């Protein structure tokens, strides 16, 4: 239930809303993921 | 929905053309936990112990004993929901607008509707970012003609009851009355039990700068910068000192750990800008969409943060 | 104005020290309680927690209430107020209690008395020795250990 | 001095008869209210809730917000608050409006329908220069020092 | 010169990392809070009425009846938008109430402004009260937030 899915296919408004909620979790998720500090 | 809507599906496929918030870079994955509510509040319970006198001297026979008292807390987090509005051009009117290079109207400040979305949100995410940062919401540089928030609703740069320290204006440019200062608010600060965490240091261009020169004879292989992560270390168990820069910072250094015990960022899964469903028209090409976001959700606990201001004259 | 403070607080208490984390209006009771000792609630008649208290008649058609008061009527002293039932817990002036009180808006071993408010001040009828010094909670809110034991003679 | 009562009830109320059940200080918004009104939202500096307001201007460090107060400064007329967020609904005086609006109590027995009415320093009616009120109904008093009046108000006057 | 949209190209490309003090410029029409049940007017524009106050100019009866920069007690409403390949000003009825930025006589938050026979706001009939000082964009260009609430002496 994301945006990031091709087949998602949102039947209402609310669907749409909370489908962008759940990609932006997942977006916050990756870039905790993809990201490296730089020491010292 | 996408067949019937126009405006949610040029959302959807330009959603992922927004950059992600810098506040993320400002936390740590565990100290960040979404809550489901878009305006209200939440409450939590904490519980402590003190001791009222000495000790009594349990000798012969005695009935006054000294007491232990107890005393409840509650504490409130407070979540505030805010609405934009902004005009672009009606679908269908598109193509008596689309030129060489370009679609909109320039002489008019014109733009279809998936650009000023698009727009629109990257506005909105500096705002959001600005305030998580600063605890105010403001449009002006200076500062002023701020928003009234409701109470509980903070930010890490005006939490109250954290070490506060001032650097003066005639040491403003003096490293070492700045590292004093620095050091005397890393004394005053209080981590206890929850110690063994990484640290966290924000820091304007200006202190940027000024760290990366060499330590003062000024010595060699040996940073003002260095220096400052090592008198971090040594007060959190040698674990890592992580330092940012943020324009939004202004003669502030932010020293917090990064801990969810100490502290706790809990936003609303709709902080980040969503779209409405109400579009107005009219008989004209002008129609209307609006944006709706949500702020508040900043815990700490208290004589946890540094916060360091230079003042400048 | 309330035991516990109405405004819920904003941020997390610091709870790795021990020392000076009494001082506070919540501490209800006293600082050296004896198991032996005799302890009476009345009706309110508005906000006399950790204040002197004296008994009020009203017009008989309810029972007797406890407001704040002193000099020749005082009747003890209260220490806590359970708010639903409107409450007042007291320690009668016949025995001895030593806490922390409201103190008028001072040195550890002045003599102390209460006024029309039941609230101590410095000195001729009630045997009150302060045992330190003002704590300021508020801009008007003082409190001040002290020993209350029996009345004086004149 | 509230839009809900503060203190709880003891009684469940009785939902049978239809008539005299909206003069009550609940009673939010207007008795006809038209979909094509504008409304705006501010700051509320004390409780205008169902008096008339006025711009506030503080230091300059906060937004401006409406206050209880009328005369020339008359802004407009509150109909609704939303204690939580601390926020005055407005209806601007350029705005049509007709609903209950809180009576100065002093000479309220004289109030009666077809009298002109003004709104004063409080933000309360009274009856009378500058802004044009018509009370359409008479004094209810729903506190021994709180009295509504419906009143319909059309704009400032020359 | 005072056009909306200043003719003359800009030289580089704009930063755009600041999101503060980037809407008190000249081009920004319209208003700061606009609601969706305002009644809005197109005219014809006779000389450059934008952000001023406007009143209604009739002619011989050859041509029909067009605005003017105007105020006083021939003032009919404000021009908050102008269309210049049509000459075609957006007025907001007098009826209306506005807020937004208008130009000002070349003043602090709280003051009452009223409109000249130029169509320029100067202190002081009160038709509008200042929330902010008066901004300068040009030499004689000062520009001031009002909020219009009709006319009241």
């Amino acid at each position: 239930a994301s945006l990031l899915d091709s087949n998602f296919v949102p039947i209402n408004f609310t669907e749409f809303v909370q489908a962008i909620s759940n990609t932006y979790k997942q977006r916050r998720i990756q870039f905790y993921e993809n990201l490296k500090r730089h020491k010292r | 929905l996408f067949d019937e809507n126009y405006y949610a599906k040029a959302v959807a496929n330009i959603i992922g053309e927004v950059k992600d918030p810098i506040m993320y870079k400002w936390f740590s994955p565990d100290q960040i936990e979404d809550v489901d509510l878009q305006m209200g509040y939440q409450k939590t319970v904490k519980w402590d112990a003190f001791l009222n006198a000495n000790p009594t001297t349990i000798a012969n026979e005695v009935n006054t004993i000294s007491t232990i008292g107890f005393s409840s807390e509650v504490v409130r987090l407070n979540y505030l929901k805010l609405q934009y509005k902004f005009r672009h051009l009606k679908q269908t009117s598109e193509k008596f607008y689309t030129s060489d290079s370009y679609i909109g109207d320039i002489n008019n400040n014109l733009l279809p509707f998936a650009q000023a979305y698009k727009l629109a949100s990257s506005e909105i995410i500096k705002l959001i970012n600005h305030f998580v940062l600063t605890g105010t919401v403001s449009i002006q540089k200076d500062g002023k003609n701020q928003k009234r928030l409701l109470p509980n609703m903070y930010g890490l740069l005006n939490m109250p009851e954290q070490i506060k320290e001032e650097v003066a204006s005639g040491d403003k440019d003096k490293m070492d009355k700045i590292f004093e200062k620095i050091e005397a608010g890393l004394s005053k600060l209080e981590l206890g039990d929850e110690f063994s965490t990484p640290m966290m240091v924000i820091v304007d261009p200006a202190t940027s700068l000024k760290l990366v020169k060499p330590y003062a004879a000024a010595s060699s292989c040996e940073k003002w910068e260095d220096v400052l992560i090592q008198t971090i270390k040594a007060i959190n168990n040698r674990e890592d000192v992580y330092i940012e820069t943020s324009n939004l910072l202004k003669h502030k250094i932010l020293i917090y750990p990064l801990n969810s015990e100490l502290i706790k960022f809990k936003p609303s899964k709709y902080m980040l800008p969503t779209p409405n469903e109400q579009v107005d028209k009219d008989s004209t090409d002008v129609a209307h969409s609006y944006i709706d976001f949500v702020l508040g959700g900043l815990l700490a606990t208290r004589k946890t943060i540094l916060q360091v201001n230079i003042k400048q004259s | 104005l309330m035991k516990n403070p109405q405004q819920d607080s904003g941020l997390l208490s610091n709870s790795i020290d021990f020392r000076d984390q009494n001082l506070i209006f919540s501490n209800s009771g006293g600082v050296c309680t004896s198991s032996k000792d005799k302890i009476e609630n009345y009706p309110a008649k508005g906000y006399p927690y950790k204040r002197g208290v004296k008994l009020s008649f009203g017009d008989g058609t309810t029972e007797l209430e406890v407001e704040a008061g002193g000099g020749d009527d005082l009747y003890g002293v209260c220490s806590d107020i359970d708010e639903f039932s409107g409450m007042a817990t007291v320690i009668p002036i016949t025995n001895n209690f030593t806490g922390y009180l409201t103190l008028k808006k001072v040195n550890p071993g002045d003599k102390l008395n209460f006024n029309q408010h039941g609230e101590l001040e410095k000195v001729k009828s009630v045997n009150a020795i302060a045992l330190s010094k003002a704590h300021k909670l508020t801009e008007d809110l003082f409190i001040v250990l002290a020993s209350v034991f029996g009345n004086r003679a004149i």
